[PDB]
């Protein structure tokens, strides 16, 4: 899995797009990847309520 | 007409031809002596310092 | 039936594009070098057109100085950073604006010198230093948004580019920004040139010199070169403007056709720096005699 | 008897030539070859007087080495302050076809003449505050090519009708008329003692007059074309004349023949002005090739070039203290070189 | 001939206003700078105002700035406002053309008698009266607080002569140059701060009062006034 | 700068005056009028109303300064460069009169007039026609072979005159006048404006 | 990769919903320089990519479901 150590905090404004994975052939666990505005890639905790709150913010934009 | 002109010309030539001439070497020597004597008073071949130069 | 419009790219185009860019760079550098060397070697007869040609050649050289960076960017995206993404873009846009407005003032000067030769209005053409300074300042003012409102935008499907970012509505704000090249970069100088050269040609139609034909043909060549250099690029940009606004139908094939047309038309447009010396400077007898003398 | 008179003239000319060739024991170069060359002489433009709008044809230094008068075809003669570049006067001329100008040794007067055949004297120190024409001397049938102030009252003029005249400014009548030239007299230079002067004409000859009696004391002929300028050596016993033959020659009064010639292979243009240095060692000659050359007058070798003019230099002058040299040119710019 | 005639003098109530006119004829008035110089009934001269050629630069005296105005038809004007009791004097019209080698302050006007009901260079004339006999040499002296020699070698000291019942006339300008029409009997010399005027073979017409003036910087300051008297 | 400031101000004032005179005088068109003796120069110079004779007249907001220098009895070479800056040259030829040909060849091939264009006037048309009707045109021209009509003879004379110029940077405007007309001012104005247009167009790097 | 001087929105038409069992991954892009509108792209188990309407509550419910 690409997401090994999920980050505990990231700035919502600096996140450009959020990609959410799911169990599959390449990974048996749910993974969330957020692409920052600087080109770096970061992993977010799927169980974190903040991440769910952030995702709702992008959807309800 | 032309006779008077020729007379004037020959008179002028006679007057001019009767002038004493010194040797060319003497004239060159005196010109060289004049140029050497005033060499220090000519601020164009020997430049003057900007302190005394009125056009600085 | 709803699927993303994946971009279509061909690797063949970019490697010929960079070759074209390098050829244009070398040719423009050579031509501008001759131009300024010939004018600046001798300070006698430094006429108004000499000053205009100096300014135009300097602008063309400054524009061409940024060509390899843009070719490298078109190779594999912008990897040089945001600081250069601002500086190079500002320099290129300001030089483009300076070139176009300098062409406009050259045409105005020619119209004043030919049509109004006998009258006192042609005496107003010794303000070329001040009007050139004003043109340079206006071009610098016009290129403020490209310097201030640009940054490197990394993406997923596409390599990162020297794009713009003004907020959430950047799609419409960049649109509102694009009016300036279409109005103060193309429409106004084109109208000025057409007006001035039309009256200059009308005046030359009635005169009785021997080389009036050469002047007419040079004027026609100037107008045609300007049109061929700057019409297709602006047409493609206007087509993109109409496409995004949804006035015309938006399709994937239309969009990548427009992208290819933009690439080709930019390639054609960058030829103005190469074509300026031959069209403007080297076509005159004074310039030819000057360089022939200078080569010795 | 006309043939007899012509034969007598030819015999006199042959006698003159034989006498002149008898005294030429050695040349000037063989005597001055033992002296050290002056070396390179580089002169920089200290001042530039940008007031004239048309071609400048004449200039003259004041006797105080600070005031200069320049005449152009704009119709203006401007008196300059060389030290500060200021303009002290601006005299409008009736006729703009002026080819000469002069500055009185006292400094109260200037002269100016040209294609109008009239030499005009201007009073600089009028009690009314302005500059007024004191006199207009009209006795020449040709253009006045040169004029020089003997003193505040008498002025000698050279005209294009093959005559030179001596005037009396108080009355305006020619005191003495000098005749004998075959072509237009184009230059003139009074001696330091101001008792005799030389005039260079277009008949490729220079005659030595004297103002008191008005008889041509000597005649010098070594050039091949028209003479455009002449200047007395500071000693007063020699003069240098630059012609349109792209050469200038040094003539000796007592030796009565030419001493040296200053020519270069790459020089085709004719001289427009000739001037000497304070010590008489340099001969700055202005050329139609847009440049002025400095000649080592004792060795006849070039010592420098006063390049920096964009047109033919028409006038050249060296101050009385020898501090600076001013060159006028057809590009309406006069520059002070030091 | 050159003529500078003034008019507009009379009795003035304190606190009022008046204008003085200077009609000029006989010279090119347009190219001359014009001054106003006033003299108290029993005291020496005092510079008032100056207007250059073309009305470019105007300078005023310290005791005059604000109250007066100078403007220049061939006529020069002086708009006097709020006249105090110390403004009663005779005002002169002076022409001071300036260029290289010129002689400023050469011609003075007749003058109009008007009766009303810190860093300046101080120039002092030590002797106020000198007894002298005809045929002898009389030497007047003047001093300056600040050196009057400039970097260009010019020392700006002017010598004037006021005969009894007549306007001042320039004698020496720039401390060594003799004016036009002045007899050779007058000479000038000085070094930086101490200046001297020497009169040789004194005549009956050379009697009067001598004033030394400076032109180094405005306001121009006159000397106290040495009065030479016969016998 | 004690009173040198006032000297500087006077210098600036007279410099401003100098620039004013230059601006005012730059609007004049200077034409050098040449030709042989009694060729119609005096006739046409007074048509539009002893060193140098200058005539000035104004036509359509242009001041024409016209210099006649035929009164200088000296070699041209020593003073002809004073007229190097003239806009054009007006040459007068008396049709009903070889010297004119030599003068035209000398003045058109001068080093100072290589770029200066000439305006050629062929005065006395009626007298020329009368002479043709009375005398053949081959008297002056031994090598003339052709008809003895007025038009062809005039064209031949004009061609002989225009054959003397070689530089391609100058043009000869040849106009025929019968001297019973007042159109000469219009011809001069049209030639002058054409010459000015050509010179300006050369100066624009466009010729 | 591909290089483009113009960035455009990656979605043209949007669907009202999709079966969650057939969805493998979902990418949500906030509005920014390259798009004025929010774009949600779902990659199906067969390799096909489909668009989703952000305003559709079904899409938000599906996102919450896979975020379990």
């Amino acid at each position: 899995c690409q997401c090994l150590q999920t980050l505990q905090g990231i700035h919502p404004k600096n996140i450009q797009s959020v990609n959410v994975k799911s169990p599959g052939p390449h990974c048996a666990q749910t993974e969330v990847i957020a692409t920052l505005k600087n080109g770096r890639k970061a992993c977010l905790n799927p169980a974190s309520p903040i991440v769910k709150k952030i995702i709702e913010k992008m959807l309800n934009s | 007409a032309s006779i008077a002109q020729a007379r004037k010309l020959v008179e002028q030539l006679k007057m001019e031809a009767n002038i004493d001439r010194i040797k060319v070497s003497k004239a060159a020597a005196d010109l060289m002596a004049y140029c050497e004597a005033h060499a220090k008073e000519d601020p164009l071949l020997t430049p003057v310092p900007a302190s005394e130069n009125p056009f600085r | 039936d709803a699927a993303p419009c994946e971009p279509e790219s061909l690797e063949i185009n970019k490697y010929f594009v960079v070759i074209i860019y390098a050829l244009v760079f070398l040719l423009s550098l050579l031509g501008n070098s001759l131009v300024m060397l010939v004018i600046l070697y001798s300070r006698v007869g430094r006429s108004v057109t000499d000053v205009y040609l100096l300014n135009l050649a300097l602008a063309d050289l400054l524009f061409a100085l940024t060509l390899p960076i843009w070719a490298a960017s078109k190779v594999n995206g912008w990897i040089f950073g945001t600081f250069l993404c601002k500086v190079v873009s500002l320099l290129k846009e300001v030089n483009f604006y300076s070139g176009i407005l300098l062409l406009a003032c050259i045409s105005v000067d020619r119209y004043l010198a030919i049509v109004h030769a006998t009258r006192t209005l042609t005496q107003k053409r010794y303000l070329v230093k001040f009007i050139c300074l004003s043109i340079w300042g206006l071009s610098l003012l016009l290129a403020l948004p490209v310097l201030l409102f640009r940054r490197t935008v990394y993406s997923s499907n596409v390599s990162p580019a020297c794009y713009e970012d003004m907020g959430n509505n950047t799609a419409n704000w960049r649109m509102l920004l694009r009016i300036l090249p279409q109005s103060f970069g193309f429409i106004v100088p084109l109208l000025i040139m057409l007006f001035c050269y039309g009256f200059t040609l009308r005046t030359l139609f009635k005169a009785h010199m021997g080389q009036k034909h050469r002047a007419m043909r040079v004027i026609f060549a100037v107008v045609l070169i300007f049109l061929l250099c700057w019409l297709p690029y602006n047409l493609v940009l206007l087509a993109d403007t109409l496409m995004r606004t949804q006035v015309i139908q938006e399709t994937c094939e239309r969009r990548n056709h427009i992208d290819r047309a933009l690439d080709a038309t930019e390639i054609l447009g960058i030829l103005h720096s190469c074509l300026n010396p031959l069209i403007y400077a080297f076509i005159g007898q004074k310039f030819r005699h000057g360089l022939l003398k200078i080569l010795a | 008897e006309l043939d007899q008179l012509r034969q007598e003239a030819e015999q006199l000319k042959n006698q003159i030539r034989d006498a002149r060739k008898a005294c030429a024991d050695a040349t000037l170069s063989q005597i001055t070859n033992n002296i050290d060359p002056v070396g390179r002489i580089q002169m920089r433009t200290r001042r530039t007087l940008r007031g004239h709008l048309a071609k400048i044809y004449a200039m003259h230094w004041g006797t105080d080495s600070r005031l200069l008068v320049s005449a152009s075809q704009d119709g203006k003669l401007i008196i300059w302050d060389s030290y500060t570049t200021n303009k002290v006067h601006a005299i409008p001329l009736r006729s703009s076809w002026v080819m000469t100008c002069a500055y009185a040794p006292s400094g109260n007067y200037v002269a100016c003449g040209g294609l109008d055949n009239i030499c005009s004297i201007y009073n600089l120190k009028t009690r009314e505050g302005n500059v007024r024409v004191s006199r207009e001397l009209a006795g020449h049938t040709g253009y006045l090519s040169c004029c020089r102030f003997l003193d505040d009252n008498q002025i000698v003029t050279s005209s294009g009708d093959t005559t030179c005249a001596l005037w009396d400014i108080e009355t305006g009548q020619q005191t003495t008329t000098f005749t004998g030239h075959t072509g237009d007299v184009m230059s003139l230079s009074l001696a330091p003692d101001t008792r005799l002067f030389v005039s260079g004409a277009c008949d490729a000859s220079a005659k030595l007059w004297d103002v008191r009696e008005g008889m041509c004391r000597q005649t010098f002929t070594g050039h091949e074309s028209d003479i455009n300028a002449i200047c007395f050596f500071p000693n007063g016993n020699a003069f240098a004349t630059g012609s349109d033959d792209a050469t200038c020659r040094l003539f000796d009064l007592r030796a009565d023949q030419e001493l040296m010639t200053y020519s270069h292979d790459n020089i085709i243009c004719g001289i427009t002005s000739v001037s000497f240095s304070k010590s008489g060692r340099l001969l700055l000659a202005g050329y139609d090739d847009f440049n002025c050359n400095v000649w080592d007058a004792l060795k006849a070798d070039r010592a420098g070039v006063l390049a920096g003019h964009d047109n033919r230099v028409s006038c050249l002058g060296v101050t009385d203290d020898g501090m600076a040299v001013a060159t006028g040119s057809w590009d309406s710019f006069l520059k002070i070189w030091n | 001939d050159v003529q500078l005639v003034e008019s507009g003098g009379g009795l003035v109530q304190p606190g009022g206003s008046r204008k003085l006119s200077c009609s000029a004829s006989g010279f090119a008035f347009s190219s001359f700078g014009m001054h106003w110089v006033r003299q108290a009934p029993e005291k020496g001269l005092e510079w008032v105002a100056y207007i250059s050629s073309g009305s470019g630069t105007i300078y005023y005296a310290d005791t005059v700035k604000g109250r007066f105005t100078i403007s220049r038809k061939n006529t020069l004007f002086l708009q006097m406002t709020s006249l105090r009791s110390e403004d009663t004097a005779m005002y002169y019209c002076v022409r001071s053309i300036y260029y290289y080698g010129s002689s400023p302050f050469d011609f003075w006007g007749q003058g109009t008698t008007l009766t009303v009901s810190g860093s300046d260079i101080v120039m002092t004339q030590a002797t106020s009266s000198v007894p002298v006999t005809p045929g002898e040499s009389v030497s007047i002296s003047c001093r300056s607080s600040k050196s009057l020699l400039h970097s260009n070698g010019n020392t700006y000291l002017y010598w004037f002569l006021q005969r009894p019942g007549q306007s001042p006339q320039l004698l020496i300008y720039r401390m060594s140059n003799l004016a036009s029409g002045v007899p050779d009997r007058f000479s000038g010399s000085g070094s930086g701060t101490a200046f001297t005027l020497t009169i040789s073979r004194l005549e009956a017409e050379d009697v009067g009062v001598y004033y030394c003036m400076q032109h180094l910087e405005y306001p121009l300051t006159f000397g106290a006034g040495t009065k030479l008297e016969l016998k | 700068s004690a009173e040198e400031r006032a000297a500087l101000e006077r210098s600036k004032a007279i410099e401003k005056n100098l620039k004013e005179d230059g601006i005012s005088a730059a609007k004049d068109v200077k034409l050098l009028l040449l030709g042989a003796d009694n060729s119609g120069k005096s006739t046409i110079v007074k048509q539009m109303k002893t060193g140098i004779v200058e005539t000035h007249f104004t036509f359509k907001n242009l001041h024409f300064r016209l210099f006649d220098v035929g009164g200088q009895r000296s070699e041209r070479k020593k003073w002809i460069h004073c007229f190097e800056d003239v806009t054009a040259i007006i040459f007068c030829v008396d049709l009903s009169d070889h010297e004119s040909l030599m003068l035209f060849d000398s003045i058109c091939n001068n080093k100072f007039f290589i770029d200066t264009s000439i305006i050629l006037f062929l005065n006395k048309k009626d007298l020329f026609g009368e002479k043709i009707k009375k005398s053949p045109l081959t008297i002056c021209f031994p090598e003339y072979t052709g008809p003895n009509t007025y038009e062809d003879a005039a064209a031949y004379i004009q061609a002989q005159f225009e054959s003397k110029n070689r530089s391609p940077n100058k043009e000869i405007y040849c106009h025929m006048t019968c001297a019973t007309d007042t159109n000469n001012a219009q011809v001069i104005f049209d030639a002058v404006t054409d010459i000015i247009i050509a010179n300006n167009l050369r100066g624009c790097g466009l010729y």
